[PDB]
């Protein structure tokens, strides 16, 4: 399909893998005893690399001529639970983490102490707008827009 | 692995144009220094006063950037040594699966390919490759006194 | 290949050393003003800052994302 | 109102935890620049500066003592525990030859479960090479119950010396006075802490140690072993054992010791069925060890007219060649800690190589010899401590002559006159470090470069030009006639490393003599070059650390200042402390290549099987005699040759080897920033991140500052070491795990 | 011989000259400030460029400025 | 400008060139640098002070 | 026992000049002690003052002024320090006109002022081929 590639669920080499990697697991539990244990470890080994080639096989993932899932990054929608989707969360949490980094440093910024705050972070504040950082996509486009967000000419530059 | 590779000579590229614009700029002066020009392209330092100005100059940039500048060449050969000797032998496939992680590196282009080179000379004989073997002694060696 | 890249790598940093040499020796700001205004080269030296930050923001970004799918697979 | 002890000097009051920085003057007002914050920890034991008073760091130093003993002990409460819990040590008791010794389970998570090895004894876990297995079945611990039990006894004691930190700094201080009885202090920690220790171990091996270890080597299974107790309370299972119990502690004081000689024995070499020492020769040494160490507590002169002074002792040696002496050296030992830590820590360091050597020369445990991880292991180990160690007491030594030397007090001793002819001893030092370098690395070299040419001949090998290190093989032969014609009483060597028979256990070599050749006179003379280089720079610091030429006013810009300034050419790391830094770098290197030594020769030429007809096959047969001469050859049927199992660990369960390989791999090129670099490109390029910051109203209002350059110093190195440190580490265990 | 300059930032604080380890400074009078004081360099082949003449400078940037020139056995602090 | 007043640093050369300080007092006598500010954040060498021109200050509305 | 009564009682350092205070230039400090106090050389060890005249001989000036700061410790003011060329021309370095270069005095030119800050220097571009 995409460059190339072809769905897991129809790579005969993938499907080499997820075998040879139960038989070494099969393999290694053959050595060990009843119930104990160590074979119950291996055994959950097994039913887990089981259910991980499966969930990757029925995923809408490419496999390539190694039978190992590559990610279509390009920015279609079909392939978006690859890089689009983790993209937006990582972006939101991100965000989060700036926006009330941020306001903590301004708010602190303005008291009798600032660098006192920094090393001893009044909790109460930190939490305050920690849980507020749920809206930074919307209160950055709230102080974009009145000017809030920039700073013009106070900022220091060098001699040239 | 093409990808991953092509991003760390991207990386490579960036940080070394990073440091040299950096030390272009701020040729001329900064806030450590706001009268850089006076002193010259290349000077030793300006003291320990101030917190310290060790390889402030501009000259000290061209320094710094000169590893920058040997590390980016080094990936830029090493990838693309390896893709040429797995494509020269056939085993493309060995490219395409170790190069996404830096022990395949390590193992299949580096500590594969030197089997060669060391036994060049050995306790048993010498080859014509015994020749390239004293020179890889000898980059060691003068590497490591640039180290000292 | 490996010749060439390197002797490319040298004349690179050559020429980035010598614009650095050319600012510290040769350039002078009046040439390039023209009544408070700058010129495009002494503009240059007026969002130095914003250009030094961008290139470190992208050298970080690439470090640390080549950095982290390497290991990952590692 | 004691005469010994201030009370109540401090409050314990939680007040001083919320104002970071307290200790400090400079610190106290608060930070103002990210420069703080690292000064904080800098400065955090650096108890000279926090006080004036010499009464006040006693005391600082005396609680810090035991928060680290706490430390130690919640250590091995924890290693105890593990044993007791996620180990199979009951399964190793049984099968010592077979089973790998693993006292830590991994969870499963993200994969990670692959690093519980198949260690044996139906348990999944990462191999141990800390040798505690072998350790606790010396000390006859023979079930888990006694490990938990352990354990909770290293709880009850890792609290109690919290306890007795906290008592001796805020409820009962003691005072100066208390600190400075030398003479008292010497007398305790010679007889009490160390003779009785041993006696104590003594007691604690004859009586437990003594029949548990026997009846485990007859075959006896752990579960019908007697209880340790009953060993006690019953003299006729120890009498059965050691047929002179029955005799009681009659012999003892009638003066009959020959009667003991069951169980109180000289018979050298190893315990052919353990392949470790003979634990009733363990006995005996400790014994006799308590015996000395009591006689040498009652020495010097405390509360009663007798024994000696220690300043007496110093003031009488003087000579014509020395001027004044020892004098003075008595009031310098006694008034500066820095000078006592130096000296405790090189002979302390010293004490840890001495250690790491007689280790794997005498194997003193049961089942150790053929664990080859774990001697691998515990060699590297106490071999690197030991060379921190002795940097460190270097480091204090250049501290003492900044901080605490006066020169008043020391007119022409002997500290005065090593000062005014310190040229001397480094012009010589060096000239020295010179010769050893350019002969042993050179013929190296030279070698290196007649096997590249084709001229075999032409080397400084065996089949040529030959360096036979003849004192030290007469040295071996020596010690291999002890027994019988120096050391009547002996029945066997003190080693087999001297010479002998080859000592197996299980079908693996536990000892064998250790041959020494044209390859081991190289080496040998590598260790002494690198060993003299560190030492050369060492010396020059402390030497150098008051004055010099170049600055005739060091010791006003402090032990730790990162130079004067770009005049007089340069005068870059003309401290003390950068010198301690770039011993720190040659420690590793020395260090190092002495590990790269033991490891190679060991597996090349100790280590292997015994065939049942007695052909010894080495781990890599014999090519350390013939191919660690050049460096080629180290850097490829050492290096790459041994490099082997780390590269191919992936998918294995000593993947995190190779993890750990690359992870050091790359935290040591990381080192490289910090070393080559220096801190006005990063305050300038800070400089611009800050106006970034400013331009989005995100700057901090600490102010952030590229790290200081003693400090950019101090990362380098750490990093350096740990990256180096590491990579070995994950080399030799990947390597000698696998094989 | 090192280059020393001095200028009217100069707040007399005297800091320079009594940091200077070999004499290359001294304190001369002005009219240009509170202390009525000045720092001068009149011996700067003494001067050896240590710079803690400027380490210890608290004006902004500078009042003493040490450029580093031609080298001589004293600029280079050769006892031998 | 007077004590307590704010202005805007116009030295180039200065650690807090475009930024804004507090006066500490204003000399009236015939020395160069009259104007003494006082600033939040110290400068390179620690400093949080120093002495400016009349013409090197910008009083901030 | 020592060449001169004033020598300081020091018993010689292999850290004291060499073959250049000789035949290039060489450094004597002077002072006057009220107590045979015990301190510390610039080059070596420990030394012993005279209750009176001492003059000690030294390579560099840095040493000597070294030597001179450490006498400030003891109440030591009226050190003097001389360089001495090959022959015997003797010149007065430190106290030049009597009074130390930390206390104003009378009689002192400015060398080395500039009548601006740091901002007004020239541009080095302006500054080529003189
Ligand atoms: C939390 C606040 C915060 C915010 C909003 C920013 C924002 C920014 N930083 Mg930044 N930075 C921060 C903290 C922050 N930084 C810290 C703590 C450090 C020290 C490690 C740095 C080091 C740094 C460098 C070296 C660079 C930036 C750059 C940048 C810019 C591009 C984004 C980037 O590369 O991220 C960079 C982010 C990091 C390197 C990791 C930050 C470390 C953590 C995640 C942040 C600290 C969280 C904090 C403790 C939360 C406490 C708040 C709570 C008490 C309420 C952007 C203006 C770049 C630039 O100038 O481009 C224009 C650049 O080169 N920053
Ligand atoms: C055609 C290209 C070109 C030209 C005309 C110049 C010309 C100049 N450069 Mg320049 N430069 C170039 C390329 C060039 N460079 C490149 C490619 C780089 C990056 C590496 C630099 C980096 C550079 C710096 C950093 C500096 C100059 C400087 C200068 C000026 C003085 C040069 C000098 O003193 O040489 C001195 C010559 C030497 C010290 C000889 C060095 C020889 C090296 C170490 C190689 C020799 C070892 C050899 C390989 C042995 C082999 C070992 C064996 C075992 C195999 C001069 C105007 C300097 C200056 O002040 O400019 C105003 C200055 O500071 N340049
Ligand atoms: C393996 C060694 C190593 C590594 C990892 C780095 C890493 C870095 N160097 Mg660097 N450097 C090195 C060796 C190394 N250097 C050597 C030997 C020199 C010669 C002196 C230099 C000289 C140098 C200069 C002159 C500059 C850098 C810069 C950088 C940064 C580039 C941005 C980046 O990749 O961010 C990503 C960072 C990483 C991938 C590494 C740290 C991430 C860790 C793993 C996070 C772990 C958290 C727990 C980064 C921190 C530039 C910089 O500061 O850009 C902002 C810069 O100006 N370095
Ligand atoms: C001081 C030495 C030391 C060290 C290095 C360790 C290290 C470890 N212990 Mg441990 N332990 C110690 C002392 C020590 N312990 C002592 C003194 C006791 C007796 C109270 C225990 C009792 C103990 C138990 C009962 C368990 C561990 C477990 C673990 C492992 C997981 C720890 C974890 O995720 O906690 C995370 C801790 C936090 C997030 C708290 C912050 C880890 C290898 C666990 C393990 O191996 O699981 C299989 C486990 O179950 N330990
Ligand atoms: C026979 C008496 C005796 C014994 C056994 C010790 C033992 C010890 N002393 Mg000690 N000491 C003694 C007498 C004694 N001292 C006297 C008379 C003085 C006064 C001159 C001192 C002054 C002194 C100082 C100033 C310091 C020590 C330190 C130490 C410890 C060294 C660390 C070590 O080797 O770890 C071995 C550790 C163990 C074997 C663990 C078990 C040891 C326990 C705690 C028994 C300790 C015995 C104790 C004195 C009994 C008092 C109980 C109390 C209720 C009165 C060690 C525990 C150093 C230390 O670490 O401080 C804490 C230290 O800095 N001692
Ligand atoms: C008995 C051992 C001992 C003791 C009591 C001391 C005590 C002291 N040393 Mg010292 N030292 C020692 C051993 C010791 N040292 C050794 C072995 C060395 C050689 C490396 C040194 C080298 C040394 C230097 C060079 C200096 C000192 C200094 C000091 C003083 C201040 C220490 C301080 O505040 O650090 C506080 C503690 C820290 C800052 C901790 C730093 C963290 C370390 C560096 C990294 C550890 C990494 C760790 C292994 C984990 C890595 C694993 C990784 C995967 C994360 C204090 C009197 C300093 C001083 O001014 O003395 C007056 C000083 O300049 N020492
Ligand atoms: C491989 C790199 C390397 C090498 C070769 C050296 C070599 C040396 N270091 Mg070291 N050093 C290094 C890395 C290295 N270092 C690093 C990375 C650091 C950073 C921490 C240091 C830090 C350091 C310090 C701090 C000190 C040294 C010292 C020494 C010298 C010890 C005396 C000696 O053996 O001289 C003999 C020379 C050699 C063994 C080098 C090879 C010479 C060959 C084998 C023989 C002669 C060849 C012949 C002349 C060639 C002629 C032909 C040619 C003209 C074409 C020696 C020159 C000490 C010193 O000054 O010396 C006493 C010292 O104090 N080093
Ligand atoms: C080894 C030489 C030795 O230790 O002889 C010992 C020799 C005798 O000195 P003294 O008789 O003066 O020592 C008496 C007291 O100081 C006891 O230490 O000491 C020296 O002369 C030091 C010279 C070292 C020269 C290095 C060669
Ligand atoms: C894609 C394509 C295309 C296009 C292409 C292009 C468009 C390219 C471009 C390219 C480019 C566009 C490149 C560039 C590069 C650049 C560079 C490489 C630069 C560098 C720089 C420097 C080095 C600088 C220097 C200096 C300084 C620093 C300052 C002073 C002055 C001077 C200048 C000296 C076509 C259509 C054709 C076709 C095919 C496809
Ligand atoms: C392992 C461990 C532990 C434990 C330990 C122990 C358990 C110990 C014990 C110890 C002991 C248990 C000791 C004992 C001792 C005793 C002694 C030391 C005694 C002595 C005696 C004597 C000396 C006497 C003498 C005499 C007299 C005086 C009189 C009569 C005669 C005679 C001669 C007999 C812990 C948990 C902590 C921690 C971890 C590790
Ligand atoms: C990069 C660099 C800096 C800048 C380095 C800085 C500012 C250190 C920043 C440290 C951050 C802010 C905290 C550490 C963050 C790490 C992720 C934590 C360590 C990792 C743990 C696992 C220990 C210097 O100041 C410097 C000075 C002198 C010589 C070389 C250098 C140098 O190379
Ligand atoms: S900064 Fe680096 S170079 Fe400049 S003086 Fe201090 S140490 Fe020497
Ligand atoms: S360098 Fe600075 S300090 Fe050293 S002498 Fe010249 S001026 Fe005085």
């Amino acid at each position: 399909d995409i460059g190339g590639l072809n769905p897991c669920k129809d790579s005969e080499v993938f499907q080499k893998r997820l075998a040879k990697t139960v038989k070494k697991l099969e393999n290694r539990l053959k050595k060990y005893e009843e119930g104990t244990p160590p074979q119950i470890a291996i055994q959950q080994q097994i039913t887990q690399t089981k259910q991980r080639f499966t969930r990757y096989a029925d995923s809408n993932l490419l496999c390539g001529n190694d039978g190992l899932p590559h990610l279509i990054t390009d920015g279609r929608w079909s392939h978006g639970s690859e890089f689009l989707l983790p993209s937006i969360l990582f972006l939101y949490i991100s965000g989060w983490i700036g926006w009330v980094g941020r306001k903590y440093i301004r708010t602190v910024g303005q008291t009798s102490n600032p660098t006192e705050k920094e090393i001893i972070i009044d909790v109460p504040l930190a939490i305050s707008i920690m849980t507020s950082g749920f809206l930074w996509p919307f209160a950055a486009w709230q102080e974009f827009l009145s000017g809030d967000l920039i700073a013009s000419d106070e900022t220091i530059t060098t001699s040239p | 692995g093409d990808f991953l590779v092509h991003h760390a000579i991207a990386l490579g590229l960036h940080t070394t144009t990073l440091i040299l614009v950096k030390g272009a700029l701020d040729a001329r002066g900064s806030k450590l220094m706001p009268d850089k020009k006076d002193f010259g392209y290349s000077f030793p330092c300006d003291g320990p006063g101030r917190g310290g100005t060790c390889d402030i100059s501009a000259w000290d940039a061209f320094y710094l950037a000169m590893f920058w500048m040997l590390n980016t060449i080094g990936w830029v050969t090493f990838y693309w040594h390896w893709k040429h000797l797995t494509l020269w032998q056939g085993n493309q496939v060995q490219f395409n699966e170790s190069s996404n992680y830096i022990m395949g590196w390590l193992r299949d282009y580096l500590w594969l390919n030197s089997s060669p080179l060391i036994n060049g000379y050995n306790p048993f004989g010498m080859n014509s490759l015994s020749v390239w073997a004293w020179m890889f002694l000898f980059g060691h060696l003068v590497w490591a006194t640039g180290f000292m | 290949y490996t010749h060439h890249q390197y002797i490319a790598g040298f004349l690179m940093v050559g020429a980035f050393a010598h614009g650095a040499i050319f600012f510290v020796r040769d350039y002078d700001p009046a040439v390039n003003t023209r009544n408070g205004e700058k010129n495009v080269l002494a503009r240059m030296l007026e969002h130095k800052e914003a250009i030094i930050s961008h290139l470190s923001w992208v050298s970080l970004f690439l470090g640390f994302h080549t950095l982290g799918i390497y290991v990952h697979n590692d | 109102k004691s005469t010994i002890v201030d009370f109540n000097p401090v409050e314990t009051s939680f007040e001083k935890w919320a104002k970071p920085g307290q200790f400090s003057r400079t610190l106290a007002k608060g930070p103002k620049t990210t420069t703080w914050i690292w000064n904080l920890h800098a400065d955090a034991h650096d108890f000279d500066i926090q006080t004036n008073s010499l009464q006040e760091v006693s005391r600082k130093i005396f609680s810090a003592h035991f928060g680290q003993l706490a430390v130690i002990f919640l250590w091995l409460s924890g290693m105890h525990f593990h044993g007791a819990y996620f180990s199979n040590y009951s399964a190793w008791l049984t099968n010592p030859t077979s089973t790998k010794p693993s006292a830590q389970i991994v969870w499963p998570i993200v994969g990670q479960e692959v690093l519980n090895a198949d260690v044996g004894g139906n348990f999944q876990g990462i191999q141990i090479t800390s040798g505690f297995f072998q350790l606790w079945r010396a000390e006859g611990i023979t079930s888990e119950v006694e490990l938990y039990w352990t354990a909770v006894g290293g709880l009850v004691a890792s609290f109690l010396m919290l306890f007795a930190g906290w008592f001796h700094y805020h409820k009962a201080a003691p005072k100066l006075e208390w600190f400075q009885n030398v003479e008292s202090m010497l007398n305790h920690h010679l007889a009490g802490l160390l003779g009785l220790g041993s006696l104590s171990w003594a007691g604690h091996q004859i009586h437990i140690a003594l029949p548990i270890n026997k009846l485990l080597d007859l075959g006896v299974s752990p579960e019908e072993i007697p209880l340790p107790y009953e060993f006690i309370l019953n003299r006729d299972l120890i009498a059965q054992l050691y047929p002179s119990f029955n005799k009681g502690l009659t012999p003892f004081f009638t003066l009959n010791w020959g009667e003991y000689s069951d169980f109180l024995t000289f018979k050298g070499g190893l315990n052919p069925v353990t392949g470790g020492l003979w634990l009733t020769d363990t006995a005996h040494h400790h014994l006799a060890i308590a015996v000395l160490f009591i006689v040498a507590g009652h020495m010097y002169k405390t509360n009663w007219f007798l024994g000696h002074s220690i300043k007496t002792i110093l003031e009488a040696h003087k000579g014509p060649f020395t001027g004044e002496g020892h004098k003075g050296l008595y009031e310098v030992l006694t008034t500066s800690w820095h000078a006592q830590l130096a000296i405790n820590l090189a002979l302390f360091g010293s004490l840890s190589i001495i250690v790491a050597h007689h280790m794997y020369a005498m194997p003193p445990y049961p089942y150790i010899a053929i664990d080859y991880p774990t001697q691998l292991s515990l060699f590297t180990h106490h071999v690197w401590i030991g060379g921190f160690c002795i940097v460190g007491g270097a480091a204090h030594g250049a501290i003492f002559f900044v901080r605490d030397y006066n020169a008043a007090n020391n007119y022409n001793n002997l500290i005065d006159r090593v000062i005014r002819h310190r040229d001397a001893i480094i012009s010589h030092l060096n000239w020295v470090c010179i010769f050893l370098g350019c002969h042993s690395f050179g013929l190296y070299v030279h070698n290196d470069t007649m096997r590249a040419l084709g001229r075999s001949q032409d080397l400084f090998s065996d089949n040529a030009i030959a360096l036979k290190p003849i004192f030290a093989q007469f040295i071996q032969n020596l010690h291999t006639l002890a027994p019988g014609s120096t050391a009547p009483n002996a029945l066997t060597t003190v080693s087999y490393a001297f010479g002998g028979d080859v000592i197996s256990v299980g079908s693996k070599i536990a000892m064998m003599p250790i041959s020494l050749g044209t390859a081991d006179f190289l080496v040998h003379h590598i260790h002494a070059f690198t060993i003299h280089v560190t030492v050369l720079i060492l010396l020059k610091g402390v030497l150098y650390s008051r004055n010099s030429r170049l600055i005739p006013d060091k010791a006003n810009l402090g032990f730790r200042f990162p130079c004067d300034g770009p005049g007089r050419g340069g005068t870059c790391q003309v401290s003390a402390w950068d010198h301690v830094f770039l011993g720190l770098f040659w420690m590793y290197n020395s260090i190092s290549i002495v590990i790269f030594h033991f490891s190679w020769k060991m597996q090349s030429d100790v280590w292997g099987t015994v065939s049942p007809t007695g052909a010894v096959s080495h781990i890599t047969g014999g090519n350390f005699a013939q191919s660690s001469i050049t460096i080629n050859g180290w850097l490829r049927d050492f290096l790459w040759s041994q490099a082997a199992q780390v590269v191919q660990s992936y998918g294995s369960s000593l993947s995190a080897y190779g993890l750990i390989f690359l992870g050091a791999h790359f935290i040591w090129a990381f080192s490289l920033m910090f070393l080559f670099s220096g801190r006005g490109y990063w305050q300038e390029l800070i400089e611009s991140i800050v106006w970034a910051h400013n331009k989005l109203k995100v700057a901090p209002s600490i102010q952030p500052r590229a790290l200081s350059i003693t400090q950019g110093r101090a990362v380098g190195v750490a990093h350096y070491l740990l990256g180096g440190i590491g990579t070995t580490w994950a080399f030799f265990l990947a390597r000698i795990i696998s094989v | 011989s090192h280059t020393v300059k001095i200028y009217d930032t100069c707040i007399g604080c005297t800091q320079c000259v009594r940091a200077c380890p070999t004499d290359v400074l001294e304190m001369v009078p002005w009219d240009g400030c509170k202390a009525g004081q000045i720092a001068s360099a009149p011996r700067t082949e003494d001067c050896v460029g240590c710079k803690r003449c400027e380490t210890a400078c608290p004006t902004d940037f500078l009042s003493v400025r040490v450029y580093l020139g031609g080298e001589t056995t004293r600029s280079l602090g050769l006892a031998y | 400008i007077q004590k307590g007043s704010t202005v805007r640093i116009l030295r180039k050369e200065s650690y807090w060139y475009n930024e804004s300080g507090t006066v500490v007092v204003v000399d009236q006598s015939k020395v160069r640098y009259p104007v003494l500010v006082r600033f939040t954040k110290v400068n390179y060498a620690g400093t949080n002070t120093n002495n400016f021109g009349l013409n090197e200050v910008e009083e901030v509305v | 026992k020592l060449k001169q009564s004033d020598f300081p009682k020091f018993e010689g350092s292999t850290g004291g000049w060499l073959s250049a205070a000789k035949n290039e230039e060489k450094y004597v400090i002077i002072w006057t002690s009220k107590d045979a106090s015990l301190f510390e050389m610039p080059t070596g060890g420990t030394a012993k003052m005279n209750a009176g005249n001492n003059v000690a001989y030294f390579a560099r000036k840095e040493q000597c002024l070294a030597l001179g700061s450490q006498l400030r410790g003891f109440k030591i003011t009226n050190y003097k320090i001389f360089r001495i060329y090959p022959p015997l021309d003797i010149t007065l370095l430190h106290p030049f006109d009597g009074v130390f270069p930390e206390k104003v005095n009378q009689g002192r030119s400015p060398v080395g002022k500039r009548d601006a800050s740091i901002g007004g220097n020239p541009n080095p571009a302006s500054l080529k081929f003189q």
